[PDB]
């Protein structure tokens, strides 16, 4: 079929700025006998289905703001976003329909914003869960930037290794921060036999690392 | 207004035949120039077109997958079907159906929400749901959704009434081969006494629907 | 020339 190649693979842009997303075609999408370019652009926001922006390379779908502009001809196409909003965070895909549909690999548009220090919370295992003979300790790093954060687990002041999993959110479509969960997995036995549970967060918006901790049983 | 809902198995075994249903209102394959497309997306990968069917009952297939694909419609022309034979791990993806562009135009005007399809021999398991109780300016509370297969679980707070500050983390596969995630929300400390916080956790493949009241813990 | 996934 026809191959579409999108560049750059990922863009990091401040709110208010102007970005140009490229889509290169392995065959010309310009039909001489109607002078139309057979290219569409889509926007996929995190969590959502792709949404149509542009068709025939340069025509806006109704409801699409004027700051999204489709351009180019033949093998070279661009989607210009003239003053990036935070809501524009998304993967942008080009698609040809000159032959059987193919998509480019997409351009991931990320928002470059100011440092925000995490708010750190720690959650003991629920009594409900302790019945089930397994214990999960959860540490929350909330509404922080940038994405890079170090999370360390201490049980009775001893550094833990190989028994925690982290999960990070996509960039927020509103305030452009991230959140991170670190989950420490212990046996009910191991949890019941130790006392002090501490989460230590290193992130660049903090003067010094923040530790959140609890003792099993106490209030 | 146009509406599309994908229906799929959630999980089927390697070598089995994937059977997907697209149910749509607000348009018909009775009308001239109308059609439905299928597009799939592996986790964190891009878009692959599968097949289109039109009002003429003309069928167009992805050339690479052609020999494994079948697409059809019913006599009422309100539902479109896609088969994929001899599924393998690489067929694990989110599957979308889409209204093809009005008057015989092969771009994708409106997309359905998409159904997740996992190719695995492992058995379906429903989640345990556990409260993450708020500690006692800003509080955090949540629900640990643990030991379920396959993806996905859907999490809402107060039957969709509560959305601001909600963070539902991507699932992580545990050493057991079962997924686990937390859904967390940040609220005013001053709301902990009065506002009710219920997490609604839906796991389609296991027909599991749990509601958990998260309240400040008792010492 | 165009050979789209669409009737002539
Ligand atoms: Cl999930």
């Amino acid at each position: 079929d026809i191959e579409l190649s999108q560049s750059p693979s990922s863009l990091a842009v401040s709110v208010g700025e102007k970005v140009t997303l490229s889509c290169k075609s392995s065959q010309s999408l310009l039909y001489s006998n109607n002078q139309k370019n057979y290219l569409a652009w889509y926007q996929q926001k995190p969590g959502q289905s792709p949404k149509l922006l542009i068709y025939w390379a340069s025509t806006r779908e109704s409801g699409v703001p004027d700051r999204f502009t489709g351009s180019g001809s033949g093998t070279d196409f661009t989607l210009t976003i003239s003053s990036v909003k935070a809501e524009d965070l998304a993967v942008y895909y080009c698609q040809q329909y000159y032959n059987y549909p193919t998509f480019g690999g997409g351009t991931k548009l990320e928002i470059k914003r100011t440092v925000a220090a995490p708010s750190v919370f720690i959650f003991p295992p629920s009594d409900e869960q302790l019945k089930s003979g397994t214990a999960s300790v959860v540490c929350l790093l909330n509404n922080f930037y940038p994405r890079e954060a170090k999370v360390q687990w201490k049980v009775d002041n001893a550094l833990q290794s190989g028994n925690s999993q982290e999960s990070v959110t996509e960039q927020d479509s509103k305030d452009s921060t991230y959140s991170l969960s670190s989950t420490l997995t212990l046996s009910k036995a191991d949890y019941e036999k130790h006392k002090v549970y501490a989460c230590e967060v290193t992130h660049q918006g903090l003067s010094s690392p923040v530790t959140k901790s609890f003792n099993r049983g106490e209030c | 207004e146009v509406k599309l809902q994908e229906s799929g198995p959630g999980i089927l075994q390697p070598s089995q035949t994937l059977s997907l249903t697209c149910s749509f209102s607000g348009f018909s394959l009775n009308t001239y120039g109308m059609g439905v497309g299928w597009i799939r997306q592996p986790s964190g990968k891009g878009l692959e077109w599968l097949a289109n069917i039109w009002w003429t009952d003309d069928k167009y297939y992805n050339s690479v997958l052609k020999s494994r694909l079948t697409i059809s419609k019913d006599t009422f022309n309100n539902q479109v079907f896609l088969k994929i034979s001899s599924v393998d791990t690489a067929d694990t993806a989110t599957y979308y159906c889409a209204q093809l562009a009005y008057h015989d135009n092969p771009w994708f005007a409106y997309w359905g929400q998409g159904t997740l399809v996992t190719v695995s021999s492992a058995s379906t398991k429903g989640p345990s749901v556990f409260p993450l109780a708020p500690s006692s300016g800003t509080a955090a509370l949540g629900c640990l959704v643990k030991d379920y297969f396959p993806e996905p679980v859907t999490v809402s707070w107060n039957s969709g009434a509560l959305t601001s500050g909600v963070h539902t983390f991507p699932a992580v596969l545990q050493s057991s081969g079962l997924y686990s995630l937390s859904s967390v929300v940040t609220v005013p400390s001053s709301s902990l006494g009065t506002q009710t916080y219920i997490c609604n956790v839906n796991h389609k493949p296991s027909n599991t629907k749990v509601d958990k009241k998260v309240e400040p813990k008792s010492c | 020339a165009p050979a789209p996934a669409a009737p002539a």
